[PDB]
RNA sequence: UUGGAUUGUUCACCCACUAAUAGGGAACGUGAGCUGGGUUUAGACCGUCGUGAGACAGGUUAGUUUUACCCUACUGAUGAU
RNA sequence: GCCUCACGAUCCUUCUGACCUUUUGGGUUUUAAGCAGGAGGUGUCAGAAAAGUUACCACAGGGAUAACUGGCUUGUGGCGG
RNA sequence: UUAGUGACGCGCAUGAAUGGAUGAACGAGAUUCCCACUGUCCCUACCUACUAUCCAGCGAAACCACAGCCAAGGGAACGGGCUUGGCGGAAUCAGCGGGGAAAGAAGACCCUGUUGAGCUUGACUCUAGUCUGGCACGGUGAAGAGACGUUUUUUCACUGA
RNA sequence: UUAAUUAAAACAAAGCAUCGCGAAGGCCCGCGGCGGGUGUUGACGCGAUGUGAUUUCUGCCCAGUGCUCUGAAUGUCAAA
RNA sequence: CCCAUAUCCGCAGCAGGUCUCCAAGGUGAACAGCCUCUGGCAUGUUGGAACAAUGUAGGUAAGGGAAGUCGGCAAGCCGG
RNA sequence: GCCGUCGCUGGCAGUCGGCAGAGCGAGAAAGAGAGUGGCGCGGACGCUACGCCGCGACGAGUAGGAGGGCCGCUGCGGUGAGCCUUGAAGCCUAGGGCGCGGGCCCGGGUGGAGCCGCCGCAGGUGCAGAUCUUGGUGGUAGUAGCAAAUAUUCAAACGAGAACUUUGAAGGCCGAAGUGGAGAAGGGUUCCAUGUGAACAGCAGUUGAACAUGGGUCAGUCGGUCCUGAGAGAUGGGCGAG
RNA sequence: UGGAAUGCGAGUGCCUAGUGGGCCACUUUUGGUAAGCAGAACUGGCGCUGCGGGAUGAACCGAACGCCGGGUUAAGGCGCC
RNA sequence: GGGCCCGGGGGGCCACGCGUCCCCCGCGAGCGCACGGGGUCGGCGGCGAUGUCGGCUACCCACCCGACCCGUCUUGAAACACGGACCAAGGAGUCUAACACGUGCGCGAGUCGGGGGCUACGAAAGCCGCCGUGGCGCAAUGAAGGUGAAGGCCGGCGGCGCGCCGCCGGCCGAGGUGGGAUCCCGAGGCCUUCCAGUCCGCCGAGGGCGCACCACCGGCCCGUCUCGCCCGCCGCGCCGG
RNA sequence: UCAGUAACGGCGAGUGAACAGGGAAGAGCCCAGCGCCGAAUCCCCGCCCCGCGGCGGGGCGCGGGAAAUGUGGCGUACGGAAGACCCACUCCCCGGCGCCGGGGGGCCCAAGUCCUUCUGAUCGAGGCCCAGCCCGUGGACGGUGUGAGGCCGGUAGCGGCCCCCGGCGCGCCGGGCCCGGGUCUUCCCGGAGUCGGGUUGCUUGGGAAUGCAGCCCAAAGCGGGUGGUAAACUCCAUCUAAGGCUAAAUACCGGCACGAGACCGAUAGUCAACAAGUACCGUAAGGGAAAGUUGAAAAGAACUUUGAAGAGAGAGUUCAAGAGGGCGUGAAACCGUUAAGAGGUAAACGGGUGGGGUCCGCGCAGUCCGCCCGGAGGAUUCAACCCGGCGGCGCGGUCCGGCCGUGCCGGCGGGGCGGAUCUCCCGCUCCCGUCGGCGGGGGACCGCCCCCCGGCCGGCGACCGGCCGCCGCCGGGCGCAUU
C-alpha cells in the first residue's frame, strides 16, 4: 500500500532522494543492458562471467520430452512403497523381497545417494547407476530392468 | 545501470504491449455462460449421457508419458469390426469414431474390442417409435429405469498390477543392469560399422584368396 | 591648454595662431544622449586558397539603431513642521 | 635473451590434435558443427565500420569555456631612485 | 592631403570569352575637385501651426522578490540592503536621461552535446536512371565453318509474332 | 531583383563562342503503359553551357582532372 | 442597398489594400498646381483655456561662406 | 532543573494478608532451609507487561538513509445503542487553551443538511517556487493618451438634459484623375418607415450602419441561361494490389 | 607469575542511498616574472556549521550547538561609541 | 629516623569481662540531639464589587540588543547570478511485469489450483484429489555422446613374494582437528546453643557431551590429464567396468 | 503449461516458436476423376388445384431453352462398384390442413399519515397492555416542505389476470424412396506450367535457406511429400499436395438494451452534467471552448413617494432577500468606510520587557475531604440471636452422583476410513466341453478413528449438580437505645 512507502516521507524535501547534484534523470548510462562490453564491463565480468561468446553445439528442434529421465536416490527408495511392506519383509521369515517399481512412483534412473536398509527388495527400472546396483546387491537385493 | 549483483534480465516490453492487454475480469462470466451451456445441453440431449459419446483409452506418445493411458478421439475402424459395430452406426449410438487412428499391436486393439462390448452392455436403446418396439430396442422395464449419466463414460484410469514379494533367485541377483545397458548402448553404436568393417575384410581375406 | 588639411580612426603627420598649445581617470566616463564612418549577419565584386560547398586580424560597395508615464539622482515649482 | 619495455578480447576465419563427440527414424560415406591449442587485429592499444562546409543556419545547455569592463599579478610598457 | 588624378612597376597574390584593353550615350551605383548656393558651421536668435501644458468627459499598457540617499570596507573581486561613517522631515507638479550592471528575448558570438538541418565531395553504406551479357517471348529457309542423321556458330534472306 | 534593413557593380540582355541531336533521335517528365513535354516541331530547328553592346584583341600548356574517339590486337573482368 | 478616410479584406467606423464608367468655368502647353459653378461635406473616435521647456512640420537671419561632418547629409541655388 | 536518544539487551508477575506475617542494596559464591537422634476483622498506589519504574552518558548537520507520528486528506470493512433542524459540513473571529511540532480542542458569529472518533483496509493523499496551468485582483494610474489630411459661428425648435441632432443664416472645404453621380468582386438586410436612448458607436448624443417593431427587390426585350477559349473531364482502351 | 605501558567489549553477514566539478591554510613542493595562477604530499578545515573574537569577511583565532538558571573562562579585550 | 614511635630503670589511646591453654616476658534496654539516603515552617503581613484583582500567548504601540530575500545550480549567493507583482484552486517516483535481498504468515521434502470443473451482498466465498497436468524444489556435471554423490575390520582362498592385488562369507559404521552459546558430572563448600548424620535445594576448581557457525585436514560425484594392473561376457569387441 | 525455453542476433542490443501433457468445445463431410444408368438432369413460360408479406407444392402442354465441349442418381481414399450365396427389412422425408401442452407487451396485488410533541414544513423525538403499534417470501431504491419498511411508485412472491409471438407434440390430405448387412468372385481407383529444382527479393525462431512471391528450368506413378545440417547409397516410419463445404468452444473501446462500482464530483469526470462537436477561428484540411445551484412553494416585492431613467426610501412575501431572477454558502488577494494605535533612517522580522485595548475568570473576603473533640437536635437504629435466599471455599484430612481424559490396561465387543499386506464369487477372452489370462467382487490381516462394556489413575481454573461444614452478603423478624 502506498502509505506505506517512502513517497509519503518524501514530502516536502525537493530532491526526492536522488539528490541535488546527480539528480534524477531519464537514462544515464544507456538502456537496459547496455554497454555490457564498455562503460558497463567491470558489472558484466565481476557478476556474470561466460555472459559473452558462444560455447558448444547447437540442436534444432529440441524435444524435451526425449530426454525425460527422473531420477531418484537409493535413500528415498523405500518411500515409494507402504510402510507396511518395509515391516512386512523385514520380519517375515520365508525371505520374500518386495518389489519396488520405481517407474510406477515417475522415476527412470537409480541413483546411488545413500545407504539402504539391511532388508532385501527387488528394484525394478530403466536405469541404475553404477554404485546404486552394487548397494542394491549388498543388502541381497536384485535389479530389474524395464522398457 | 546494473547495479552490483543481480541477475541481467530481458523484459519483453519492447512493443506497444499496452495496445495489447488480454484482462481477465470476464472470467466469472465465461464460468458462468460456459455452465448454463452443459446444463441446456444436457437437458437437450437427456438421456444420453452429458459428457458425450465414449471414447476409447490411448497411450499418450514420446517416453515422458508412454506409461499412462487417456481418452482417444474415437475408435479405430478396425476396433469397429472386431466389436462388429458398423462406423456409420457407431455415432447414432453414441460412440465416437476415429478412422485415422490406427491398431499397431493387439493388446491395445483387444483392450478398446472388450471396452465396446461393455459399453454395449450398458447401452439402453429406446425405440424410434415409442409404441412399436423392434429387435434391438431394450426392453421397456429397463427404459423406466434409464437415467442421464454424469462425468465421462466409463472413465479410464490407470491400473498397476501389484507383484507381490517373492523369493530373489541367484539368476536375478547374479545380473549385471548397469554392465547390460553399458553394453547395450555400446553395440547400438558400433553396430553399423562392425559390420562395413566385417564386410570389408571378407572381401579383404576373399581377394588374396581368389 | 585652440582653428584646420589627410584618415573611421584611437594613434599619426603637417599648416596656423598662442602664454602654452602638458599628460591622464571616471564600466578603456558618456548609443532609452546622438551619429553609424569602421568593425561584425543576410546581396555583390576582386585577389590568394579549396576539386567543391566554401574560407581569409586581405581589399571593395549596399545594408531597420526600439521603450521612460516607475524609483532614485538632478533641475526648477507648490508646499509641510 | 643478465634485470627493469618490446604488445591485443568477444564474434568470425585459418591451421594443428583424437581409432574424439554430434550431424536429430536407423546405417555407411562426403560435408558441416563441436571440444583443446596457435595465428589473422583492433596503436583511440579493456578492442565503433566513417570526409567536409555553413555568413542561410537550428535546438539543449554552459559564466565548468573564449570575445568588453572590473579583480589579483606587473614580465612588457611607463615613471622614479 | 593616410583622400583624388597622372606617371613608375621583380606585380605578397594583374592578365586575356575563369575573357584582357577601351570607349560615346546612359545610371535614385562608388569616389575627388571646382563655380554657384546657402544656418552644415562660427553662434545662435526670432516667428507660425500641432503637441506637450491646465481643465470637463473618457481612459489603457510594458513592468514589479522587498524596495528605492551616499563614501569607504569587505564580499561571487563594481551594494539599495550588510560593517563603519555621512546623515533622514508629509503629499506632490513640470522636466530630465546619471543609476536601477532598467525593459524587450531561455545570447545569434564562443564552447560543450556521442542534439540537428541546408549544401558539397576524392567520406561510409546504398539507390532511381543508364550501358552491358545471359535466359524467355522467339519463328521459316539457304549457304560457310565446325562437332559427333543430329548439333553449335557466322552470313544472307523470309514473315507470321 | 532580396513583399518587411541590401536597387547595386548583382540578374537579364543583344552580340559572341562552344556542345548534343536526322526521330527506333537529342534533352526532359513519369510508380505504370502502344504513357507524356519540346512537338501544330525538323538543324535558318530544338535541347545544354559559358561569356556579356559596339571597337580592338583573345597568347603558350593535353602533364593533372574531365570529356571524347579505336579496338579481339588485348591484361583484368559477372551471371549464364 | 454599400461599393469605401463607416456596409468589402486587414481582429475595428484601421491614414493600408481593393476592378471600372461620366467628367463644367478661369489661368495655363496641359486630365499640372491654384480659385470657382453643379453635386457633396462638417475637419476625420471629443471639447475648453493657455502660449513654458523639449519636440514634429514650416519659415527668416547681419558678416563669413563647408571653416561643420565620415561624406555638402539637410537645406539652399537653378527653373517657364 | 527539564526534554529526548542511547546504554544498563537494568528492575517489577511478590497485589505471595487473619489458610497473614511484610526482608534479599549489600565489600568479598551458595538456604530469612526441613525436620531425626544425642478485645478489634484492618492494612494507599500499582500491572493499557506494546505497561510501569530506576541509574548513567550523550544531543551540529547538507547530500542520503532509517524510525515514530493520539500529524493531516479522501474512500472501503467493522465499531462507537456515536453526533446532528433544540442546527451537519463550510466559513469568519483583538475569545479560552493544549502540543517541541505536524496540528487539534472548546467559546461566539454566519450557515442551512449532513458529519465524525477508534481498530483495520486503500490511495489520483499534504505546495512557495517549475518564464508552472486556469481564474481573479493590484500598484503603475485618473497616468500614457483621445494632435495626419485649413474651420467653424449666430438664432430658433424638439427635449429633463444640446459644443456635437434638426431648420434657417453666415464663414469655409472637396474643386469634375472630386469628399460628386453610377456599377463589378465581396457583404447579406447593413436598405426604408416608426420607436428606444439599457449595452455599443474610445467625449456626448434628442443621433447611428446599435437595439426593437414592421416593410421593401416585379422583365420575351437588362443579365444568367446557349457558344466555345486556355483548360477541365467520362466512355473504348491501357496501366493498376487497390 | 595470560610474560611491556595506556586505553577500549568485540567479531561477522546481507541489502544499500548519495557522491565520483571541490576549494582553503601551516609546513614540504613543480611550472611560472608573478597572480586571489596552474599542479602535487601531509594534516586540518570550509563544503555540510551555527556560536565568542579578527569593525566588516566561507577557510583566520577560540570553541563546536537539546530548552534554561547560577558560576567561570578561551581567543580577544577594558577613553566614548 | 624506623622497629604496633625496640628493651630496661601534663596529655591523648576506635585499650577496658573472664576462667584459662599459651607465643612472648554472636540478639541489653530505653530516651534524645543531629553538618547524617535532594525543603520545610507545627512562621507572618496587606488588599478586594464599579473600580479593582489575575490573564503566558494573542491585537496595537514603544524602546534596547540582534537581524541582507527566498528557491536554485554552485568551491563560493544578500549579490551587479537565474525564477518569483499579488490571491485562490490544480500541480510532479505512479501502476504492470521481471529479478534480488530483508521481514511477516501458512505448510514443510514438499508446496502451490493460479487454468478448469462442482455447488442483493455474490464477479464473492466453499469444494475437487484418479482434476497436481504443470511450476518451483528434491542432483550435479559435460560442448556432447553420457555418467551421476563414504568406508573399515574379521575369516577363507587365488596370484606375486610379512606386504600387496582379485574373488568370497560374517561384525561395526556417515569422517576428523581447533574454537564453540547451552547442557552434564562434581574436589570442596552454602552458620546460629553444641555434636552426628539425613532430605530438598544452592555455589564452584576441574572434568565431559558438544548446537549453529567459522578455519583447517580427509572423503564422495561429473569434466580433463598422467601412470598402470586387473575384472565381466548371449555379442570376445576399435566391447564394457 | 511447455517457455523467455530449442532457435535467431554488429551471437550486441534485443528477439523467440513448436510437440508432447491437462482442459473448453467437439461433427463430420462433398466433388472432379474412374464407371453404370435410353439426359435418367436443370431453367423459364402458358393453363388448373393448393398456398400465398420467405414465390413454393402438385397436375397438364407434339410449349421454349440449357445441357453429349457432359446435367442428374450411385460413388471419393475410412476404399468403392457389379455379380453370386446367406441374413434382414417398413419408416424416412417434402408441400398443405387441423387439434394439445419459452419470449415481448399491458393492468394489478402488505402494513400508521395512530396519540403527544419539535418545525417554515417535517419522514424528527417520545409512546403505542401481557408481548412484542402493524406488515414482513416485501427493512432495495426513488419521490413527497428534514432524515420514511407502513404516504405514493415500487420491492417480495413456483403471485394473479389479459393480448401477441415462438417452441414441442398428435392426426388427415397429396406426393417422393422403393431403400439394408455379412462372406466370397471379378473389376476400378484420383486434381500439372502444379510439384520439384536454380536464382532473386521479402519474411520466419527456422539456422548450406520457415513461409510467400517474381523470373528460368520443369516432373513422376511400387510415384510424390515430410522425416529441423548440405550431399550419394540404403533401409524404415508417416501422409496423400496442387478441387470443395462445415456448427461449437474464441474475439468485440462500433451499434441496440440493460446491470453494477472501495471510480470522479463542475479547473474533476468524456471536449461536451447546460440550445457542445455548439458558439467561435481558419480559404481549406482542420482547431474548438466557457457555461451547474433563488425558494418548500413564485408566494418573483401590489401600493405610496423623489428622479427623465437607471436607481433610491418606505411597504409587503418568506423561517430567511442578512435567499431579489448569473439570486445556496460566500474564502483570499484587492478596495471603501468606522474604530483604536502609531508615524523623519522603506517596511517587515527574532529575543526581552513595558504601556494601552479587546475580551475571559460567566472573579472580588476565598478551597475541599477523612478521622477526632464538644454543643444542640432527629430517626426506614446498632451489635448479638432466629427464619429464608444467594454466593465463595473445602486437603468433606479419603461424602454421593455426574460428564470426562488430544490417559493407561482387559474384551467372543458393534462400525467407519486407509493400506504398493495376503487371498471364495463373477464378466470378457485364447485352447479343448476343458483350461489359462485381464477386469469386477468377498474375506482375512495391519494402522488409525467412533460407539459399547469392566479395572487403575485423573480433570471439572476454556469442562458441575446434591448433601455436609466454614465464611460472606441480602430480605424479613427480635432487639427501642451510654448502641
Ligand atoms: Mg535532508
Ligand atoms: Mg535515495
Ligand atoms: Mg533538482
Ligand atoms: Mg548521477
Ligand atoms: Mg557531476
Ligand atoms: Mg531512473
Ligand atoms: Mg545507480
Ligand atoms: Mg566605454
Ligand atoms: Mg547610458
Ligand atoms: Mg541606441
Ligand atoms: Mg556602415
Ligand atoms: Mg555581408
Ligand atoms: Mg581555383
Ligand atoms: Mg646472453
Ligand atoms: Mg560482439
Ligand atoms: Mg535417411
Ligand atoms: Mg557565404
Ligand atoms: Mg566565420
Ligand atoms: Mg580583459
Ligand atoms: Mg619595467
Ligand atoms: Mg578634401
Ligand atoms: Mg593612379
Ligand atoms: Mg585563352
Ligand atoms: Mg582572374
Ligand atoms: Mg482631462
Ligand atoms: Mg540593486
Ligand atoms: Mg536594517
Ligand atoms: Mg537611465
Ligand atoms: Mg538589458
Ligand atoms: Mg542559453
Ligand atoms: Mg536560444
Ligand atoms: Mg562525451
Ligand atoms: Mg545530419
Ligand atoms: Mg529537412
Ligand atoms: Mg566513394
Ligand atoms: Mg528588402
Ligand atoms: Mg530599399
Ligand atoms: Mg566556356
Ligand atoms: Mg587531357
Ligand atoms: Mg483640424
Ligand atoms: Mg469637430
Ligand atoms: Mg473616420
Ligand atoms: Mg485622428
Ligand atoms: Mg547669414
Ligand atoms: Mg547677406
Ligand atoms: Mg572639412
Ligand atoms: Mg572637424
Ligand atoms: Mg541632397
Ligand atoms: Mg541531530
Ligand atoms: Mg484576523
Ligand atoms: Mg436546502
Ligand atoms: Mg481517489
Ligand atoms: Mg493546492
Ligand atoms: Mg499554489
Ligand atoms: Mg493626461
Ligand atoms: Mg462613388
Ligand atoms: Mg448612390
Ligand atoms: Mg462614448
Ligand atoms: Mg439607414
Ligand atoms: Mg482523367
Ligand atoms: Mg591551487
Ligand atoms: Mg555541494
Ligand atoms: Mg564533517
Ligand atoms: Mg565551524
Ligand atoms: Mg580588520
Ligand atoms: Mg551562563
Ligand atoms: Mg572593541
Ligand atoms: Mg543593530
Ligand atoms: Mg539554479
Ligand atoms: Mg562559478
Ligand atoms: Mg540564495
Ligand atoms: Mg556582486
Ligand atoms: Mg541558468
Ligand atoms: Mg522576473
Ligand atoms: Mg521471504
Ligand atoms: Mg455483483
Ligand atoms: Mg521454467
Ligand atoms: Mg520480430
Ligand atoms: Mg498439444
Ligand atoms: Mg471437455
Ligand atoms: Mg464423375
Ligand atoms: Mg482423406
Ligand atoms: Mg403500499
Ligand atoms: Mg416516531
Ligand atoms: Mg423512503
Ligand atoms: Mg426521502
Ligand atoms: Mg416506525
Ligand atoms: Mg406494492
Ligand atoms: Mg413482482
Ligand atoms: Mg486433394
Ligand atoms: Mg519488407
Ligand atoms: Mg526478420
Ligand atoms: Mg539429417
Ligand atoms: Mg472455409
Ligand atoms: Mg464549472
Ligand atoms: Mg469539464
Ligand atoms: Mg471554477
Ligand atoms: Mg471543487
Ligand atoms: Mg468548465
Ligand atoms: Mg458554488
Ligand atoms: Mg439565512
Ligand atoms: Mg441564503
Ligand atoms: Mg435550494
Ligand atoms: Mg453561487
Ligand atoms: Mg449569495
Ligand atoms: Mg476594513
Ligand atoms: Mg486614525
Amino acid at each position: 500500500p502506498s502509505r506505506l512507502r517512502k513517497t509519503r516521507k518524501l514530502r516536502g524535501h525537493v530532491s526526492h532522494g536522488h539528490g541535488r547534484i546527480g539528480k534524477h534523470r531519464k537514462h544515464p548510462g544507456g538502456r537496459g543492458n547496455a554497454g555490457g562490453m564498455h562503460h558497463h564491463r567491470i558489472n558484466f565480468d565481476k557478476y556474470h562471467p561466460g555472459y559473452f561468446g558462444k560455447v558448444g553445439m547447437r540442436h534444432y528442434h529440441l524435444k524435451r520430452n526425449q530426454s525425460f529421465c527422473p531420477t531418484v536416490n537409493l535413500d528415498k527408495l523405500w518411500t515409494l512403497v507402504s510402510e507396511q511392506t518395509r515391516v512386512n519383509a523385514a520380519k517375515n521369515k520365508t525371505g520374500a523381497a518386495p518389489i519396488i517399481d520405481v517407474v510406477r512412483s515417475g522415476y527412470y534412473k537409480v541413483l546411488g545417494k545413500g545407504k539402504l536398509p539391511k532388508q532385501p527388495v527387488i528394484v525394478k527400472a530403466k536405469f541404475f547407476s553404477r554404485r546404486a546396483e552394487e548397494k542394491i546387491k549388498g543388502v541381497g537385493g536384485a535389479c530389474v530392468l524395464v522398457a | 545501470a546494473p547495479s552490483r549483483n543481480g541477475m541481467i534480465l530481458k523484459p519483453h516490453f519492447h512493443k506497444d504491449w499496452q495496445r495489447r492487454v488480454a484482462t481477465w475480469f470476464n472470467q466469472p462470466a465465461r464460468k458462468i455462460r460456459r455452465r448454463k451451456a452443459r446444463q441446456a445441453r444436457a437437458r437437450r440431449i437427456a438421456p444420453r449421457p452429458a459428457a458425450g459419446p465414449i471414447r476409447p483409452i490411448v497411450r499418450c506418445p514420446t517416453v515422458r508419458y508412454h506409461t499412462k493411458v487417456r481418452a482417444g478421439r474415437g475408435f479405430s475402424l478396425e476396433e469397429l469390426r472386431v466389436a462388429g459395430i458398423h462406423k456409420k452406426v457407431a455415432r447414432t449410438i453414441g460412440i465416437s469414431v476415429d478412422p485415422r487412428r490406427r491398431n499397431k499391436s493387439t493388446e491395445s486393439l483387444q483392450a478398446n474390442v472388450q471396452r465396446l462390448k461393455e459399453y454395449r452392455s450398458k447401452l439402453v436403446l429406446f425405440p424410434r417409435k415409442p409404441s412399436a418396439p423392434k429387435k434391438g430396442d431394450s426392453s421397456a422395464e429397463e427404459l423406466k429405469l434409464a437415467t442421464q449419466l454424469t462425468g465421462p463414460v466409463m472413465p479410464i484410469r490407470n491400473v498397476f498390477k501389484k507383484e507381490k514379494a517373492r523369493v530373489i533367485t541367484e539368476e536375478e541377483k547374479n545380473f549385471k543392469a548397469f554392465a547390460s545397458l553399458r553394453m547395450a548402448r555400446a553395440n547400438a553404436r558400433l553396430f553399423g560399422i562392425r559390420a562395413k568393417r566385417a564386410k570389408e575384410a571378407a572381401e579383404q581375406d576373399v581377394e588374396k584368396k581368389k
